[PDB]
């Protein structure tokens, strides 16, 4: 659809806007990097799954549900 | 060139430009920062539609916490006051607790009411974003939502700055559903006392919030004061001073001890341990308080000028409290200690290794294998 | 260290002194002093006193306005954020003469309040220094980052005050602080003398040498000590003998654990600079800059319009001020030895005023009348 | 993210993001069209939190110098270095005989390969934007 | 000669007066009131102690009322 705007420059931080949520997003979403998930560090590199965690929980409302989807 | 916003009497807001309207929440609105490089934000907590606590933020980094009963932290931290940091000098002023930021640039205070003001710069035209709204001398269209759009609702628009962190989740705010004998709001509109502010503002808006804060009224003569200082304090900064104000019906501001409320103080604050440096007072009035003007002002309180103590190693001592040296010893006049020079014996000590000690003070070591010659 | 046939002479800075039946006869001349700030938390007072005094408000300098007699100037040396050495690190310094301000920030000298007495009224911009010339005796020397001297000639003697001491030739008793107690430590003493009354006095480092910002590591504070042990390696064996880098070496031993340094180098070339800029003034200039150690160029400002004609250089230290169209007469500049990038155009065609380009000396101001540049 | 050596302080990990954010600033933004300054973000947030630097500065500017390195192989030469800002000089090897000759300057990126008597025929230099401090004789 | 300024702050017992209490020094004898002609120029008389009443306030013949009535 040609009315859609094309969006500018991709924003990466998002908690940058709300510096409020700044230690819990960085706390919780640390898991991944944790014993809890030792076994699967050598199947599937945790590192796209750690920075989407970090801005699924700075950007949406809900976080108590944006953490644990 | 230099805005303030408010936030004051019970549920109100006003802006950088003018429109004013109310609003009562629970999750820490965003209050000024720019939106496309942020760089620092204002954040002005609430609790159950009351004003709790304000704090900034620089980045990500650093946090400072205020609060309205004037004890202050760090993010889990207890510091003292006034504590100095990297920028950003909390202080106090002429009663009220000021947080000073001039590299970034904006100034804050909290005075006894809980009341919020915040000043901004020049540089931040057209540029600020937050609750407080944008800095644009046009006055109407600021209400624009965080998407960008443009509405009427107070509610609406200011529902979507509320911030959350973590353990904090935040509901949706629903203006309050309780409706409702003097009428002394028009004080704005019949004594001549204000009629000199009336070429530079309309007072239309504080009325009508004066008689939507009548409809409560839970008291005798609280209901139209808070609505009177915040017009004086506009008009103020609008570029002419009210003076003589608060002599007719208003409801004395308070401030601890002293108060002796007045309009143009030096923020100097002339007290007795200073080097009474002239000239370099080049700020302007500022509303506040202190107290009678034969007094100066200590720490806590302020005491008559005959009673400044003297200090020693940050030691306090009352006047004629002389101190002992081990060769000497002087009196506190009016913080000025008086002491007599006397010689005073010496002793040359060597001990350790070769550690030696001149007779006057100094400290070396020396280490040679012979014979020599240590006094005559 | 050395022999010394007897009716030989030596000049020590600013007496000579010559040997008379197996002892030294020399004659006494009070000669001038220097204050200055050793680094970005370290203090000398006029009469060589070394103290470590952090603070982030407006203090005093030097004065006059304390004894017995009416005053005459006063510096002030109010920093901003430099509680901590970090790199964030900026000082701003306001002079007082007779009627005026100066404001030394950033780039330049401001006027902000015309002095009446302009007669005796200079600025000068030579190597990499400004130097600013206010009465008599009075005179500032400035970096442009963080380092700040004065000069006083003997008129000033037993007559003034402030983190500088009192300069009367007695070490002991110049810690005095405003209320006319003698202190112990330099934290308390230096809380005196600040200004406003707001300020929150700096309270006190309990700890013992290596900030906390090191001894947690000594993988970082076993390379911070040999990598500034250049103070003795081999260009400065020759100072050693007649200045000792005992207290140079702890300055920097400071400010460089606690200054995390990510792409700019200031934090530490500084302090060497220092040490070289006091061998100078004892007639031993160093050379010790390197393409791999604090690297420095000056051929940035060379006339891109050709750049062919290469009218800059960096030399050792480029004796301090030159004639131009702008004093044509030589000044009395206390310093005779400044670091920087020189200018050595031919005896003909000295160097102009504003576009930095030797030209021949026609462009000098028609008249000095109203002390106009009048171009 | 951060080794050890960061997220202990965040007066640092605060201090090393926008000391080298200088990638996106206002000179390489044609180079951000055409490569894009992620990968090389990456590499200067590390080894500068642990890289304890005093009195040597080139754990720093090799990366800036790197990436300036890939976008003047897209033709897009740049200049960054100032006074204040990873400074460099070459005029320490003028013939301090005379010196007044000034035979050396340092250019953009000085086409690499040039013909002396070492090799008196052009050669296949497959970089041709080499940085650096180069003699611009007649 | 010299008429002593702003003591009364340290230990005085408050010299009574009916209305006010402002005893303070060198008030005119003028007493400006707004039964009057704003006449100038002829308060030509030396410092007197006294009482008056703040500032905003103008005297009436029993006491001083604020100036719009
Ligand atoms: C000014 O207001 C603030 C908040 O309105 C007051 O801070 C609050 O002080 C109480 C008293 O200590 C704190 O309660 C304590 O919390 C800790 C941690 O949960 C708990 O272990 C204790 O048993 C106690 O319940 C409360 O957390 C704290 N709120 C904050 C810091 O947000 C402050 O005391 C007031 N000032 C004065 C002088 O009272
Ligand atoms: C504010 O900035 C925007 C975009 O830069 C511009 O379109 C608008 O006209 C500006 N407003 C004013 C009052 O200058
Ligand atoms: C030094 O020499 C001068 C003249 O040569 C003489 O007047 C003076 O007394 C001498 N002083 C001493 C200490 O020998
Ligand atoms: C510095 O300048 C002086 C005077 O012009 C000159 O004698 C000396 O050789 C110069 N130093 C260098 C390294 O060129
Ligand atoms: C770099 O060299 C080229 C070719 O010699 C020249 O055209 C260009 O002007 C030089 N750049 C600078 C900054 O001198
Ligand atoms: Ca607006
Ligand atoms: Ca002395």
């Amino acid at each position: 659809h040609g009315d859609c705007q094309d969006l500018q420059k991709q924003h990466s931080d998002p908690c940058a806007l709300n510096p409020r949520m700044t230690r819990f997003s960085e706390e919780a979403c640390a898991v991944l990097t944790s014993p809890t998930f030792e076994a699967c560090h050598r199947a599937v590199s945790p590192l796209p799954y750690l920075r989407n965690c970090r801005y699924d929980v700075c950007s949406c409302s809900d976080g108590r549900e944006c953490l644990c989807g | 060139s230099t805005a303030r916003c408010s936030l004051f009497g019970s549920d109100f807001v006003n802006t950088f430009d003018g429109s004013m309207y109310s609003f009562a929440g629970y999750c820490s609105y965003l209050l000024a920062g720019g939106c496309q490089k942020r760089s620092f934000s204002i954040i002005g907590d609430f609790q159950n539609g009351k004003r709790v606590s304000l704090s900034v933020y620089l980045g990500e980094f650093f946090d400072i916490h205020l609060f309205v009963n004037g004890t202050v932290t760090q993010g889990d931290q207890r510091v003292s006051m006034p504590y100095a940091s990297k920028g950003l000098y909390l202080e106090t002023e002429a009663g009220y607790y000021k947080l000073s930021g001039e590299a970034y640039g904006f100034v804050a205070r909290i005075d006894g009411s809980g009341n919020f003001q915040v000043l901004l710069s020049d540089r931040y035209f057209n540029k600020t974003c937050g609750l407080c709204g944008n800095f644009n001398i046009f006055a109407e269209d600021d209400f624009m939502t965080q998407e960008g759009t443009l509405t009427s609702d107070p509610y609406d628009f200011a529902n979507s700055w509320a911030l959350s962190s973590g353990e904090q989740w935040c509901e949706r705010a629903s203006p309050p559903s309780s409706s409702c004998l003097w009428e002394q709001c028009q004080l704005l509109k019949s004594t001549s006392v204000f009629a000199r502010c009336h070429p530079l503002v309309d007072p239309e808006p504080f009325v009508a919030l004066c008689e939507k804060t009548l409809c409560e009224c839970a008291g005798g003569l609280e209901c139209a004061c808070p609505a009177l200082l915040e017009y004086a304090r506009t008009c103020a900064q609008e570029g002419m001073v009210l003076y003589g104000w608060t002599d007719h019906s208003a409801c004395s501001p308070v401030c601890p001890a002293g108060m002796e409320y007045r309009q143009c103080v030096s923020p100097c604050a002339r007290t007795c341990q200073s080097l009474h440096i002239n000239e370099m007072c080049q700020e302007r009035c500022v509303d506040g308080c202190s107290c009678p003007e034969g007094q100066l002002l200590d720490e806590g309180l302020c005491v008559e000028s005959t009673e400044c103590p003297c200090v020693h190693s940050g030691k306090r001592y009352p006047p004629g409290t002389s101190l002992s040296r081990d060769c000497n010893t002087c009196i506190c006049r009016n913080s000025q200690w008086i002491c007599s020079n006397e010689e005073c014996p010496g002793e040359c000590l060597v001990t350790g290794q070769s550690h030696f000690k001149s007779f006057d003070n100094r400290y070396f070591t020396f280490s040679g294998i012979c014979q020599y010659l240590l006094a005559r | 260290g050395k022999e010394y046939a007897p009716g030989e002479t030596v000049k020590i800075g600013c007496n000579t002194c010559v040997c008379r039946d197996r002892k030294w006869n020399c004659t006494d001349h009070v000669c001038d002093a220097t204050c200055s700030t050793i680094g970005m938390a370290h203090y000398l007072t006029f009469d060589g006193l070394k103290y470590l005094f952090p603070g982030e408000c407006q203090y005093v300098l030097v004065q006059d306005y304390c004894g017995s007699n009416p005053g005459t100037f006063r510096i002030l040396v109010g920093n901003k954020g430099c509680s901590h050495p970090s790199v964030k690190c900026k000082k701003r310094v306001t002079i007082l003469v007779e009627g005026g301000e100066i404001e030394l920030f950033d780039g330049e000298v401001n006027v902000k309040r015309p002095m009446k007495d302009e007669t005796h009224f200079e600025v000068v911009e030579s190597g990499r220094y400004i130097i600013l010339l206010l009465g008599k005796a009075l005179s500032v020397v400035w970096d442009r980052h963080l380092s700040i001297s004065v000069v006083l000639k003997q008129t000033y003697q037993e007559k003034v005050c402030g983190l500088c001491g009192n300069f009367d030739g007695i070490q002991n008793n110049d810690l005095t602080s405003s209320n006319l107690q003698v202190e112990e430590d330099p934290v308390d003493f230096g809380n005196s003398w600040k200004v406003s009354s707001q300020c929150a006095d700096t309270r006190k480092v309990p700890l013992d040498s290596s900030p906390a910002t090191c001894h947690n590591n000594i993988m970082k504070q076993t390379m911070v000590d040999s990598s500034c042990r250049i103070l003795t390696s081999d260009v400065f064996q020759d100072c050693n003998k007649l200045v000792d880098p005992e207290p140079y070496l702890d300055v920097c031993i400071y400010d460089t654990c606690s200054c995390e340094s990510i792409g700019d180098c200031a934090c530490f070339c500084d302090t060497i600079a220092a040490y070289a800029h006091v061998c100078a003034q004892h007639g031993k200039v160093v050379t010790w800059r390197t393409a791999t150690l604090c690297p420095q160029s000056c051929e940035e400002r060379n006339l891109r319009e050709n750049g062919y004609e290469c009218e800059w250089r960096y030399n050792s230290c480029a004796p301090a001020c030159q004639v131009t169209c702008q004093h044509p007469e030589p000044l009395a500049c206390p310093v005779q030895c400044v670091e920087g990038c020189h200018a050595h155009c031919p005896p003909g065609k000295i160097l102009d005023e504003l576009l930095q380009t030797c030209v021949d000396p026609e462009d000098c101001p028609v008249c000095e009348v109203a002390g106009r540049r009048f171009a």
